C-alpha cells in the first residue's frame, strides 16, 4: 500500500499482534448421593382361619 | 506551457515539470505534505474487554 497506509497498517499490526494472555481454568464438579429404602412387612397364614 | 504536478507511488516521488519558481514553490509543497502521522492514525484497533470482537 501507499507509504501513508503502510504506517497505518504498521500500527494496526502492532496492536493486533499483542501477546495474547493465557488463562488457567479449573472447574470443580462435586456431587453427593445416597438414600434409604426400607421394606418391612408381616404376613400371617392360618389353615383354619385364613391368610394375608 | 506553464508548470505541472505529478507523483510516482513505486518510489513515492513528487514530479514537477516547469519553471524554477515551480521548483522553488513545489519543493515547498513537497515539504508541506511530506508530514507523517502523529500517533493517532486513520485506522485504530480497539481491544474489547467484555465484548466479543
Amino acid at each position: 500500500a501507499q507509504p501513508d497506509v503502510m504506517a497505518e497498517l504498521e500500527q494496526v499490526v502492532a496492536k493486533l499482534d499483542i501477546r495474547r494472555a493465557q488463562v488457567l481454568v479449573e472447574a470443580i464438579i462435586v456431587e453427593i448421593a445416597d438414600g434409604d429404602g426400607l421394606n418391612l412387612g408381616v404376613q400371617w397364614a392360618n389353615t383354619n382361619g385364613g391368610g394375608t | 506551457l506553464a508548470p505541472k504536478v505529478v507523483a510516482d507511488e513505486r518510489t513515492n516521488s513528487v514530479v514537477v515539470s516547469g519553471e524554477p519558481k515551480a521548483r522553488a514553490r513545489i519543493i515547498q509543497m513537497v515539504r508541506q505534505l511530506d508530514r507523517e502521522l502523529q500517533s493517532q492514525g486513520n485506522t485504530r484497533v480497539f481491544y474489547l474487554k467484555y465484548g466479543k470482537a
